[PDB]
C-alpha cells in the first residue's frame, strides 16, 4: 500500500 | 565540508582486535552536537545539489508520469468489495468501499485528511459481515499505531481505541464479536478484542515472558472454526505453529490458553493455506528449500503427508485456495511468476499461465470466493489488475482495470533477462532495461539497484522515475538478482547470509562487470543504489571496489556491522549477519564493515588515478527501524578518511548525504517520495556527466 510507484 | 569531532578515546576490544569508534557521540541522536552535524550535513548537501541542475527537469517527468488513477486489487466481504484507490498525486491511497464491481465506490477513510497525509494505512482489516472497518492509524512519527473501528453504513466511529499495536493485523471471528490481534504491554501477546469494551478487557491467549524476543503473527481459517497463532523467532524463514479449536470451547472466548501445538520448533516455515474440519493444507520449507505444500490432519499429527511435491528448479513462493475446492500456486521460475490451478483435494495440476517478465501478487481472493483477482506490474507495465472467474471461464485472464502513464511509447524501450557469472561461478539472474536497440558502445550511463538478503525476492516491477532515467538520460538500468534473497529458494537466501555475506557482494560486482564488457556502459558510468540491507549492499561495494562506480546512493543502510545488533529492532538480524558478541562471527563482520572498512584506493599500488564515487547517503533523521546513526558514521568516516585528513585529496567526488526531516522509515507522502528521488536523479545525472534528452 505505497502512495505512488515512483 | 564541516568540521566534525572526533573523540579519540573511545576504543573496544573484540577478541584481542582493537577497533576505535571515534564518532560513538553520533549514537546520540538528541545532542545539539549531534543535532549540529545534521544541520551542516544538510547545508552541504543543499550547496552541491543547487549545482545539480537537472533535479528539477527530473522532478517534473516524474511527477507527471506518477500522475495517473491507481485501483487496488478489490477483495470481497458479504456482498461488498474494498479496495484502495489514488486519483494520481494523492499524498496516500484512499481506502473505498463499493456494493458492485463498478457501482459508485464510496470513501470509507482518507488518510490525506490527516496530518495532511503523512502516513497512510498499514493496517486495515473488514468484519465478516462488512459492518466494522478495524484500521491503524499512526499517532506520531514512530512505528506505534492506534487501532479504530468505523461503521461502514455511516462511517461513524466506535469509541473502541486499542493502544500499543505495532505489527499486528486485526483477525475478525466469524460472529462478528470481535478480532485477534497482537500487541505489546504498555514481550508482544495475542489477545481478542471485544467489540464495544475497553482495551482492558481484551482477552488473554498467549504470552511467554521467558522468551520476549519472539513475536508473533495469526490468522483465522476460512470456515472459522481455528485460530492459529504463528510464533517467530527474528527474520528466519521458520515458525511454531499453535492451534485453537473455538467450536470446542464452553463459553466462546469469554472463557479466560489450551493450544494444540501442532509445531513447537524454529525448524521450518508453515503457512496454512486450507482445512477441512481438522484436515490442514500447510506451505513448508521442511526438507524443501523451494517450498511445497503437505497435509496433516490434527487429530493425527504425527502423520504429515506431500500434496504438491517440492519442485526440482521452481520457488513456491505462495498459494490460495479458491473457489471451494481449486488451488492457485504461485511458482518464481527463474525470477518470473507462473500461476498454477490445481485441485485441492488432489493436488494435481489443470492450468498453467506463464507471466512475462514481471511480478503479479496482492492475490487476495479466499476460498469462498469464485473470481480471483491479482495485480500484474513490470518495468515497462505500470499497473493492471486482472480478473479471473474461475466459476464461469477458468482459462482467460481478462482486464478489469489498466492504468496508463501519460505520454509513455512503452515500445520505444525492451527488458531482457540475462544471466551472468560471479566469482565462484554462480550464475546470476540480471534485468536490463533500456531503449531499443542502443549500440553496445560502453557509452550509457547505468544505474543497478540490488538487496541480497532476508530472503527477500526482488522482481522487476513498475516505477515512474525509472522511466525518466531510461527516457531522458539515455539510461541503462539493471535490477540484480543476487544471493541472500529468496529467488531460488533458501539456499539462495543462506549462499548469501551469515559466513557467505560477502558472496553478496562479490555477486553485484560481477553483474557490473558484466555491464561494463558487453559494453553497456563503462568503469565510472555507473551507479548502483540500494535500501537498507541493500544500502549495506552499496556501502560495502564502493569500499571493495571503488574503481568500478561513478555515483553511489545509500539508502537508510545498515553501516556498523559490529554494533547494529544494540539499537531498536536490529537484534532480529542476527540470523542473517551474526553478532559482534561472538568471535567466530566477529571475523565475517570485520571484513565488510562498511565504516570499518574505509580506505583511500590511491594508495594502493597501481591504483593512484582512482577515488570513490560521488557518493549521497540517504535517511530519515526519526529512523526507527535502520536509526540513522549508521549513515552518519559512515558519512563522518568517509568525509575524514577521503577528504579532511589531507591537505588537497585527490577525493573530488563529493561526499555528502541527503537528510529527510520529520519523515520515518515507513510510508511516505507521495510528493516527499518524488523529491528525494528527483534529489537522487539529478545527483547521479552530474555524478556521471550525462546530458538530458
Ligand atoms: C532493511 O533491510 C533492514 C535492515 C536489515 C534488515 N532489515 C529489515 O527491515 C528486516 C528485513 C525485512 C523485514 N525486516 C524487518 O525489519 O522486520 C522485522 C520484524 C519486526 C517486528 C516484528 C516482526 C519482524
Ligand atoms: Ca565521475
Amino acid at each position: 500500500n505505497a502512495s505512488a510507484p515512483v | 565540508y564541516p568540521p566534525v569531532r572526533r573523540d579519540e578515546t573511545v576504543v573496544d576490544d573484540y577478541f584481542g582486535v582493537k577497533v576505535a569508534d571515534p564518532y560513538r557521540w553520533l549514537e546520540d541522536p538528541n545532542s545539539e552536537e549531534t543535532k549540529e552535524f545534521v544541520d551542516n550535513q544538510e547545508k552541504l548537501a543543499n550547496s552541491v545539489l543547487e549545482e545539480c541542475e537537472l533535479i528539477d527537469k527530473f522532478k517534473q517527468k516524474i511527477i507527471d508520469f506518477v500522475n495517473f488513477p491507481r485501483c487496488g486489487v478489490p477483495f470481497r466481504r458479504a456482498n461488498k468489495y474494498f479496495h484502495f484507490y489514488n486519483s494520481g498525486l494523492q499524498a496516500q491511497n484512499v481506502f473505498q468501499m463499493q456494493d458492485d464491481l463498478d457501482g459508485k465506490p464510496e470513501v470509507l477513510y482518507d488518510p490525506n485528511l490527516r496530518e495532511g497525509g503523512r502516513s497512510g494505512l498499514s493496517l486495515y482489516s473488514v468484519s465478516e459481515d462488512a459492518k466494522y472497518f478495524a484500521f491503524g492509524i499512526h499517532s506520531g512519527l514512530t512505528e506505534w499505531v492506534t487501532i479504530k473501528i468505523l461503521k461502514t453504513e455511516d462511517r461513524s466511529y466506535l469509541p473502541d481505541t486499542l493502544e500499543w499495536v505495532k505489527f499486528s493485523p486485526a483477525i475478525w471471528t466469524h460472529d462478528n464479536k470481535g478480532f485477534f490481534y497482537c500487541p505489546y504491554p504498555p514481550n508482544q501477546e495475542a489477545r481478542y478484542h471485544f467489540l464495544g469494551t475497553d482495551q482492558s478487557e481484551d482477552i488473554l491467549l498467549w504470552r511467554d515472558l521467558e522468551n520476549p524476543a519472539h513475536h508473533l503473527k495469526c490468522q483465522i481459517t476460512d470456515d472459522g472454526k481455528y485460530f492459529l497463532l504463528y510464533i517467530l523467532d527474528g527474520c528466519d524463514d521458520a515458525n511454531k505453529v499453535y492451534c485453537l479449536d473455538l467450536t470446542k470451547l464452553p463459553n466462546g472466548l469469554e472463557s479466560f490458553a489450551p493450544f494444540m501445538k501442532l509445531i513447537d520448533s524454529f525448524d521450518a516455515s508453515y503457512t496454512a493455506i486450507a482445512n477441512d474440519g481438522s484436515v490442514f493444507t500447510f506451505q513448508t520449507n521442511k526438507d524443501a528449500p523451494r517450498k511445497k505444500l503437505v497435509r496433516v490432519d490434527l487429530n493425527n499429527p504425527s502423520v504429515w503427508t506431500d500434496l504438491v511435491p517440492e519442485s526440482k528448479k521452481d520457488l513456491l513462493e505462495s498459494a490460495h485456495a479458491v473457489n471451494e475446492n481449486q488451488l492457485i500456486l504461485r511458482y518464481l521460475s527463474d525470477v518470473k511468476h507462473v500461476l498454477e490451478i490445481r485441485d485441492l483435494e488432489s493436488g494435481a495440476l489443470q492450468h498453467r499461465l506463464p507471466i512475462d517478465i514481471g511480478s503479479v501478487d496482492g492475490i487476495t481472493a479466499r476460498r469462498r470466493d469464485s473470481v480471483v483477482f491479482f495485480k500484474f506490474t513490470s518495468i515497462l507495465t505500470p499497473g493492471i489488475v486482472y480478473q479471473c472467474d474461475l466459476k464461469n471461464d477458468p482459462t482467460q485472464l481478462k482486464i478489469f482495470r489498466e492504468s496508463v502513464v501519460p505520454d509513455f511509447d512503452r515500445s520505444e524501450f525492451e527488458v531482457k533477462q540475462v544471466f551472468v557469472p560471479s566469482k565462484d561461478g554462480t550464475k546470476i539472474p540480471i534485468f536490463i532495461a533500456a531503449r531499443k536497440g542502443i549500440s553496445l558502445d560502453g557509452s550509457h550511463p547505468c544505474e543497478m539497484h540490488g538487496y541480497g538478503g532476508f530472503g527477500i525476492n526482488m522482481m522487476p516491477t513498475f516505477s515512474a522515475s525509472r522511466i525518466v532515467f531510461l527516457k531522458h538520460l539515455g539510461g541503462v538500468f539493471c535490477l540484480a538478482n543476487i544471493r541472500g534473497g529468496g529467488e531460488y529458494g533458501e539456499e539462495w537466501h543462506k549462499a548469501g547470509f551469515r559466513d557467505k555475506k560477502q558472496n553478496v557482494f562479490d555477486d553485484f560486482i560481477s553483474a557490473a562487470e558484466y555491464l561494463i564488457s558487453s559494453g553497456y556502459t563503462k568503469a565510472r558510468r555507473v551507479a548502483i543504489e540500494g535500501g537498507s540491507n541493500g544500502g549495506l549492499l552499496v556501502a560495502a561495494c564502493i569500499n571493495q571496489r571503488p574503481d568500478l562506480f561513478g555515483c553511489a546512493e545509500a539508502n537508510c543502510g545498515v553501516m556498523d556491522m559490529l554494533r547494529f545488533h544494540k539499537f531498536t529492532l536490529g537484534y532480529l538480524w542476527t540470523g542473517d549477519y551474526g553478532c559482534s558478541d561472538k568471535e567466530e562471527e566477529f571475523k565475517w563482520l570485520i571484513k565488510y564493515s562498511p565504516i570499518h572498512n574505509v580506505r583511500r584506493p590511491w594508495e594502493q599500488p597501481g591504483n593512484e588515478e582512482t577515488q570513490y564515487p560521488a557518493t549521497m547517503i540517504l535517511t530519515a533523521d526519526h529512523d526507527d527501524r535502520v536509526v540513522p546513526l549508521h549513515s552518519f558514521k559512515l558519512l563522518a568516516t568517509m568525509q575524514h578518511v577521503l577528504c579532511t585528513s589531507l591537505e588537497d585529496s585527490p577525493q573530488k567526488n563529493p561526499i555528502i548525504a541527503r537528510i529527510q526531516r520529520k519523515a520515518a522509515h515507513y510510508g511516505r507522502a507521495t510528493m516527499t517520495q518524488i523529491a528525494e528521488v528527483a534529489d537522487r536523479y539529478g545527483f547521479m545525472a552530474k555524478a556521471l556527466e550525462a546530458p538530458w534528452i
